[PDB]
């Protein structure tokens, strides 16, 4: 059954996560505005918004319990392998099967596929980036096992350049063993059906996004004209 | 790799 400790990471969490994601989408209003017309109208927006997101992500990192024990280099080197990953899965939050868009509070906010498309990524992405978001929505997980998720996603020993991988892998298990018995004795039938291999299968498919990700940024960032659009984190964290 | 802001960030 639930621990008190695993009751305690799952508090953790839940308020980590409260505190790094604005349902109310205030501050987008301080990124470059977006351009809806298509000559990379809207990267200056969106490149913001990524960027803007990294920082959230890297807050929530923080709150992981355990995270604070590994050294500063496993922590950068988690982040920068897994802030893409986890921007996909905290977007499915504002996701709607409605209409396929993230609707971010309002018209202004709400990106479909042609917004999506108009900042230097091809379908290559998107494609499977929406599907994905479908998958995950259609998981219907307690918010509690979002959390778990992204906080797993993080702490993943096999990222390229970890070095105390015995140490992120034991955190881990703490959260994937935190979770499992989550679904066990939170999640009731049918919806717990093999829902803890329906989310890590989850993380392989955010891994085939980050990869495919990375290709697509190398390409956007080949030309100096398109780096100048983006954000000096973005640089620093996908590719400079 | 020498990512400033990362790990100002994550100080
Ligand atoms: C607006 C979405 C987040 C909503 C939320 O955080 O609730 C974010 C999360 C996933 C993001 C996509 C991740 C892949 C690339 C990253 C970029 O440089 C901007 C263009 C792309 C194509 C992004 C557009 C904005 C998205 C769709």
């Amino acid at each position: 059954k639930l621990s008190e400790e695993q009751q305690h990471i799952i508090a953790i969490l839940l308020d980590a996560h409260h505190k790094t994601y604005d349902p109310t989408y205030a501050d987008f209003r301080d990124f470059r505005p977006p351009v809806r017309m298509s000559p990379l109208s809207m990267l200056p927006h969106l490149a913001d918004l990524v960027s803007y997101s990294i920082q959230k992500v890297i807050g929530f990192a923080k709150m992981i319990p355990g995270f604070r024990d590994l050294t500063s280099d496993d922590q950068i080197v988690l982040l920068k392998s897994s802030a893409i990953e986890v921007i996909m899965l905290r977007s499915n939050q504002s996701f709607t099967m409605d209409d396929m868009s993230w609707d971010c509070g309002s018209q202004d906010y709400k990106y479909d596929v042609t917004d999506v498309s108009k900042a230097g990524h091809t379908l290559e992405l998107i494609e499977p980036l929406i599907k994905f978001q479908v998958g995950l929505k259609k998981l219907n997980l307690h918010e509690e096992e979002h959390v778990l998720l992204m906080a797993i996603c993080i702490v993943s020993p096999d990222r390229p350049g970890v070095q105390d991988a015995k140490l992120v892998e034991a955190i881990q298990d703490r959260l994937s063993n935190t979770l499992q018995t989550y679904i066990r004795c939170r999640h009731p039938p049918p919806g717990s059906h093999q829902l803890y291999a329906k989310m890590i299968q989850k993380l392989a498919d955010l891994r085939s996004l980050n990869e495919e990700h990375s290709k697509q940024y190398r390409s956007l960032s080949f030309q100096p004209e398109n780096s100048m659009k983006l954000t000096p984190l973005v640089l620093e964290v996908f590719g400079n | 790799k020498n990512h400033p802001m990362l790990m100002n960030l994550l100080k």
